[PDB]
């Protein structure tokens, strides 16, 4: 709508190329931060295991 | 034109003291015609969002309204 801004964000796990493991959809930039950490602190688990 | 701008102030502050009665609103320091509502974005997080009269038609409007936002918005007008 010109002002709004919308945020897509899709995340693709390792384990296939067309299997997508996340694909959401963001309006608040909070959200987008709080997300963006959730999905650093799996990675970061990932990594640790 | 003045009588009519002080009327409209007059009529949107009675308002705005009549919502401040039914406590729904907290009041805001800076700004005497901005009145906060208190909502959680997060689990944890508990901040105030900034609603705000039109001195022209009297519709409440949010500062940057998202579209749920914006529909009780115009469900509040």
């Amino acid at each position: 709508n010109y002002c709004n801004a919308l945020i897509h964000i899709k995340f693709s796990a390792g384990t296939e190329a067309n299997a997508v493991s996340f694909d959401t959809t963001f309006s608040d930039f909070k959200e987008v931060e709080d997300f963006l950490h959730f999905i650093v602190a799996e990675y970061i688990q990932q990594k640790k295991v | 034109e003045g009588i009519l701008d002080e009327i409209m102030f007059n009529h949107a502050r009675i308002i705005r003291s009549e919502l401040l009665a039914r406590d729904i609103f907290q009041e805001d320091e800076e700004n005497s015609d901005v009145l906060l509502f208190q909502l959680p974005t997060t689990c944890v997080s508990m901040a105030p969002i900034q609603l705000k009269i039109d001195l022209l038609s009297g519709q409440f409007y949010f500062r940057n309204p998202t579209p749920l936002l914006s529909n009780y918005a115009s469900k509040i007008n």
